[PDB]
């Protein structure tokens, strides 16, 4: 679409660590994963 | 801005319209059509279904509508759980009857050509390795296929063995064993209800039934370890706790609140999620811990989510979950209880904000219950919960048979039994 | 008659004195290579050992015997709908182009 | 003539036997196995296997494989759960170079950066040459679900651990592992002061009792694979006893009652009375064997079954049933002295092959330190009673249970059902 | 390799436990 997604996707690319209780704040699960493709957007998922 | 209109057709299709009159337009196909309606013979068939949107259609060629999409600035989206598919077409208000058009050829009239589905194996494997690049989707992955024995134990992904090897027949099947009108919802926002009505009535006339009646989840309450050495440790667990649309459904989600069920301040010190405390009284190590739900139509997973340090992982799971006994003993004042609702309420409030959480909320509500309901309703359902509900609650997860998944370098992590 | 002149035509052109068809003879451009790439594999496997014995028919300047002939009307047009829809998404593209 | 056997204060031990045969076989013998690994080390014992010809202090990795082959000698590394064997065999006259070469292997290796790293795509095929066999995962994923630690690793690298396991982890195993009293040097077709001589000049760097692994903790879990393949392997176990014990006796004697392995050539195994239950419904192609795995601390027994995805749990069910029968007081005495004379054969024919009689003998001298001749093996076989048969068959049926399956599972029933 | 009998299949469930071996110039099997 339109709009470029907040996240681009490598595939066999390291993403991101976390080496801080403040920056792994948040990154525990709550609800179940949704799983999300697009015709023009980066798929996502959501936990 | 109108009124949201809701009806049912005689097909047992569902049709639900909300003109906002906003500029943009989005229509939503909601599906019955997850993963859990899969069996041991076809697994992943439906990853790569949702993977499979803008190949050719019997109406229209595949060129033809990523080009037709994309000429109007338009938005073709599928979003799938473990129950349900969604099938989005967002774009100006103005391009709606091409959206729509393009939308009812990818779900009522998919022609699923040999070597576009065999061009589209790889796009299991890409999509996975993505979503396995978060430690979190394997681990959920595997707290379902350890929580469940059949159907909710199904992936959202693809089996690795399966990846090339899902068939077109299997795809064709699918469609037609899932894709039937008493089992769809199309959900409107920015468009007129006679619109969608006949959108609903040039297409979606597949059988006006009832298609594949899936299995029952059965709970299973095993364990799954991933041992691969991460340098942090996440370890979900969870007991069966309720069905969606429930009064224990709801005490599960206020006991999720209080519990802690994500951060509400940046960076902050989550000093009113109770897991967190209780963890961060004896734990000096960087952590998270939120409480776990995930209801469904005919079960529910109630439980506590970890991320530590592998060193510390047991002290942090001990922790958490003995602060959970806590709450079953009998440990929870009113005001506590009170400002998890207030976050509840809140939460649900902001989730239907934009349209995207909005269509979604009205899909849902159409698919498993059939009916739509205001959120004031949903509010003052919320405020019904008793603090012994939630009590119980607690009383049932922790009595109740577990299942855990853990991955990472897990040579401190406990087991269920210990 | 028409079918008599292309009855003729086919026994005068010999490639079924080879044990071919008539798509086996066909000039492999680009959308006739991307029709053969999709054909279901038995129909590509038939048709390469079809055009192999025809390579090794006229290395030796030899032909079947005329049982094994390819009669007329057993000629299976089977690469005709793959060229028909590869041609149809060629032309649609070009249409968008313009 | 007989075997001869020291123990030195070093606490290793040499067993020799000179049989005046044209071939000498030695074989040094240690407590090293996977069980000893760690969660940080998991895989090294994998590569130490696949490392035997890597240079060390006295010999280059081109001098090792080069004078090894001079000789038409053979090096081979056999690895077990519990312990490694370094087996080096030839004529007569050379063993001395062999010996050698043997002694600069576990005695002195570099574990040079370059040859550890250049070794661990080794890893990698090793373990995808291992799993074209389903029964190779599907005893890993037993061994794990069986076990919380232990005896719970594989034989194998972990797949994220390849390419990942360094030549300081290498060094660290053998020097904690690699000791005396955890070593014992089996010579056959050598004369018993020459593998003194080689084994005091060689074998006494590391003295002692070395690292100790945790005793193995028996957890009681299932580990499922669906891999859709057209067999479904599923093995079915409980703890049963640690070898060394009559318990382990009774555990044998039952397994060769229901059934341990096929006696004849496409033969339906008419004395296998597990094998029997299963024709007796299941018209299918399948197969059902007894499993016992007894270990110094532990042991597993149980079932394990080769079927149709869609006879699965035909097999299992009709499997586990016919062992609950023999709870139940159900076994006779000529089933019983089948299975002894089965069993008893079976040991006899394992150390035919010098190979099998220098295995025997290592394994005698780590796990129990002490030679026993097989009139003694024959003789403990004999006084197992009907009564410790029945239970063993009790133990198994009410014991929790460990359970591994791999295939398209969809009508294999959980542990729990 | 393919097994499609019982004959074939028999003798092929484990009773003992597995034993890894590797070599010089012989190749790895398990057992």
């Amino acid at each position: 679409a339109a709009l470029p997604a907040t996240s681009e996707s490598p595939v066999l690319d390291a993403k991101r660590s976390f080496l801080c209780r403040e920056s792994l704040s948040g990154q525990a699960a709550g609800r179940p994963l949704v799983a999300s493709v697009g015709l023009n957007v980066p798929a996502s998922v959501r936990y | 801005p109108q009124d949201l209109e809701f009806t049912r057709l005689p097909n047992g299709l569902v049709i639900a319209s909300l003109e906002n009159y906003a500029p943009a337009s989005r229509i939503g196909l909601f599906i019955k059509a997850g993963s859990r309606y899969e069996d041991s013979n076809n697994l992943g068939t439906s990853h790569l279904l949702r993977l499979a949107s803008s190949l050719t259609t019997k109406g229209a060629s595949s060129f033809k509508i990523t080009r037709g999409i994309e000429a109007v600035g338009g938005k073709l989206s599928v979003t799938s759980t473990r129950e349900s598919m969604a099938y989005t077409v967002e774009c100006l208000r103005d391009d709606i009857e091409i959206l729509m058009e393009f939308l009812l050829n990818v779900t009522a009239a998919p022609e699923f050509r040999r070597w576009e589905v065999a061009a589209l194996q790889s796009q299991l494997r890409i999509d996975k390795a993505v979503a396995f690049q978060n430690p979190q989707a394997q681990v959920l992955e595997n707290l379902h296929a350890a929580a469940y024995r059949n159907a909710l134990a199904n992936s959202l992904y693809c089996p690795d063995y399966r990846i090339g090897k899902v068939t077109p027949d299997q795809l064709h099947y699918y469609v037609q064993n899932h894709f039937t009108s008493a089992r769809m919802a199309l959900i409107g926002l920015g468009v007129s209800h006679p619109v969608l009505k006949q959108v609903a009535e040039r297409f979606l006339n597949m059988r006006g039934g009832l298609g594949l009646s899936g299995a029952k989840a059965k709970y299973r309450g095993g364990e799954i370890r991933d041992q691969n050495g991460d340098s942090l440790v996440h370890a979900a667990l969870v007991a069966e706790s309720a069905a969606t649309g429930s009064a224990e459904a709801n005490a599960f989600s206020v006991l999720q609140h209080v519990l802690g069920a994500g951060p509400h301040v940046k960076r902050g010190s989550n000093a009113t999620s109770s897991l967190y405390q209780a963890v961060a009284k004896g734990v000096h190590q960087p952590f998270d811990v939120s409480a776990f739900n995930a209801s469904y139509s005919d079960s529910g997973l109630f439980g506590i989510y970890t991320i530590s340090q592998a060193a510390s992982a047991g002290d942090v799971i001990k922790s958490a979950y003995d602060q959970v006994k806590t709450i079953a003993q009998g440990n929870l004042s009113n005001t506590d209880v009170q400002a998890a609702k207030n976050k509840l309420k809140a939460g649900y409030l902001m989730s239907v904000e934009s349209s995207e959480g909005f269509l979604d909320e009205v899909g849902s509500q159409a698919l498993v219950a059939g009916s739509y309901v205001q959120p004031s309703t949903v509010l003052q359902q919320i405020d019904s919960v008793a603090d012994a509900d939630v009590i119980n609650a607690a009383k049932k997860f922790v009595s109740g048979r577990k299942s855990m998944a853990a991955s990472g370098n897990l040579g401190h992590t406990p087991f269920v039994d210990e | 008659w028409l079918e008599g002149i292309r009855k003729w035509y086919y026994n005068a052109a010999g490639f079924n004195k080879l044990g071919l068809m008539r798509d086996d003879t066909i000039y492999e451009d680009d959308d006739v290579k991307e029709a053969i790439r999709r054909l279901p594999e038995n129909l590509y496997n038939d048709r390469v050992f079809r055009i192999k014995r025809a390579l090794d028919l006229t290395m030796r300047q030899q032909i079947l015997p005329k049982e094994q002939w390819t009669k007329y009307e057993e000629d299976k047009f089977y690469l005709e709908p793959y060229l028909k829809e590869v041609i149809r998404e060629r032309k649609e593209r070009e249409e968008w182009a313009k």
